[PDB]
């Protein structure tokens, strides 16, 4: 039970149910008005909850809320690996510098 | 006890290339407000849609050479009931000008290459862009091309011309648009001519439909006897290693023998025979695990192999 | 003022205030062992805000810990744009589509 591999077959997953998924045209889901993906997780899976709170428990459908739900907790996982090892000053300034290039660099501003 | 108000000061601004800011505010006559209220935002055109939102204020990414119209409720919802007001009204008209006076077919391709020129950035995104003139466009009216991806546009300065002298194609060796990008291209092709009026003509692109794929790079194949080896290496993209999708044919040139394999590993290696001789091309594609999916790579120059 | 100049600025002031903030050797403040950063903003700024409570804020050591203070309030006003708008079901799985592709392009 690895997790590289899974978001592959997730993905891939949610390429052939979403004609199922998008029939419930009333929900309407909390959607990042930007593409800052990783600042949006705690709204992304509270939205995934409440489209799995609220769509028919089939058969190739509730495998992916697993694994959507597996994925999670990788997540969740990565979350609390942010600030449970304390490290000398300044290891702590050279993360910053990371940080502020990619934001820098990377992120739509 | 509660009758719901619509909001006032309902505005819409174009705030860049295909981008317009919804704004309203909440109407002060409404009833103190002790219960949280929010708002539903209807789009009637150029393409419809509708969401709702917790603020006062909402960006709507959407052509506008067809004019646009959108709708803002009051919203009140509980369990027991939801409740919603009238809707305030706002529309931008359409660009003055004849239909054929706009530019036909526009199309764009980006295509990434490597920046040597800029330590500062990893890889450039080129920008060519085709259009026809028009049935009914003037014979002295001249075209200018705009783009814009997030908040940088650029106005084209490499411009191919027609026989009477009026803009028909685009070319930007260096953008603003990431490598990587995961936004929209908004794209503005405008008009001008002192004897009519011409309609102007935009359009939103993805980048992964648009982006050509560089061919796989360094492509050989060797023959150690009774086996094939191909090797090749991930084309000039910003995207890394993971994240390909690579077909390789292997062609005997003898009977007509085909095999084609759909792979993402960088290397290849199968049975043929000592006896014919061989061609190999190999084809790359970014895989649907990085980005949605997108165009083939050209197949690589044929390598014949063997004898 | 405008985020993108003021992160090229924070950048430059950051590099030569180092020494200065190196100081204390007792202080021990979280830091990740992995690069997905926009997981750890709130770690990146508890760890901010231990050294303005540490530090003396007396030449551009200030102007530092206060475009940190409006760079955390950029980051601040994405994470409230995470949940403002709710849209249609169609919506959301192109984000969480495009989500996903995301973190396998970046691992």
């Amino acid at each position: 039970i690895p997790t590289s591999a899974l978001v592959k077959e997730t993905l891939a997953l949610l390429s052939t149910h979403r004609t199922l998924l998008i029939a419930n045209e009333t929900l309407r889901i909390p959607v990042p008005v930007h593409k800052n993906h990783q600042l949006c997780t705690e709204e992304i899976f509270q939205g995934i909850g409440t489209l799995e709170s609220q769509t028919v428990q089939g058969g190739t459908v509730e495998r992916l809320f697993k694994n959507l739900s597996l994925i999670k907790k990788y997540i969740d996982g990565q979350k609390k690996k942010c600030g449970e090892e304390r490290r000398r000053v300044n290891q702590f300034l050279d993360y910053l510098q990371e940080f502020l290039g990619v934001m820098n660099t990377e992120w739509i501003i | 006890k509660i009758s719901l108000l619509p909001p006032v000061n309902f505005t819409i601004k174009v705030t860049g290339l295909a981008q317009v800011l919804l704004q309203w505010k909440p109407n002060p006559d409404q009833e103190q407000r002790n219960v949280n209220l929010e708002y539903q935002v209807k789009i009637n055109a150029p393409k419809e849609d509708d969401y709702e939102t917790r603020i006062t204020e909402s960006k709507c990414v959407t052509i506008l050479h067809k004019g646009f119209s959108a709708s803002v409720r009051t919203i009140l919802q509980n369990d027991h009931s939801l409740l919603a007001s009238s809707w305030a009204s706002a529309e931008l008209h359409a660009p003055p000008g004849s239909p054929g006076t706009s530019i036909v077919n526009l199309t764009c391709t980006t295509n990434t290459t490597e920046d040597n020129y800029s330590r500062l950035r990893s890889y450039q995104v080129s920008l060519h862009c085709t259009w026809l003139v028009g049935t009914d466009a003037p014979e002295d009216t001249q075209y200018f091309l705009y783009y814009r991806y997030g908040s940088w546009t650029e106005e084209c300065q490499e411009y191919s011309k027609d026989t009477l002298g009026r803009n028909i194609a685009c070319w930007f060796p260096r953008t603003f648009i990431l490598s990587k990008g995961r936004d929209w291209l908004a794209v503005l092709v405008n008009g001008s001519s002192k004897h009519s009026a011409i309609r102007p003509f935009d359009q939103l692109f993805a980048l992964h439909a648009i982006d050509q794929i560089n061919p796989p790079l360094n492509v050989t194949a060797e023959i150690e006897g009774t086996r094939l080896s191909i090797q090749w290496e991930k084309p000039v993209s910003a995207f890394p290693i993971h994240c390909f999708d690579y077909e390789v044919k292997i062609h005997n040139t003898r009977n007509g023998y085909l095999q084609i394999e759909k792979l993402m590993t960088n290397a290849f290696i199968s049975i043929i025979d000592d006896l014919s001789k061989y061609d190999v091309q190999v084809r790359a594609a970014v895989s649907s695990m990085c980005r949605e999916a997108g165009l083939w790579s050209e197949w690589s120059q044929p390598i014949y192999v063997g004898n």
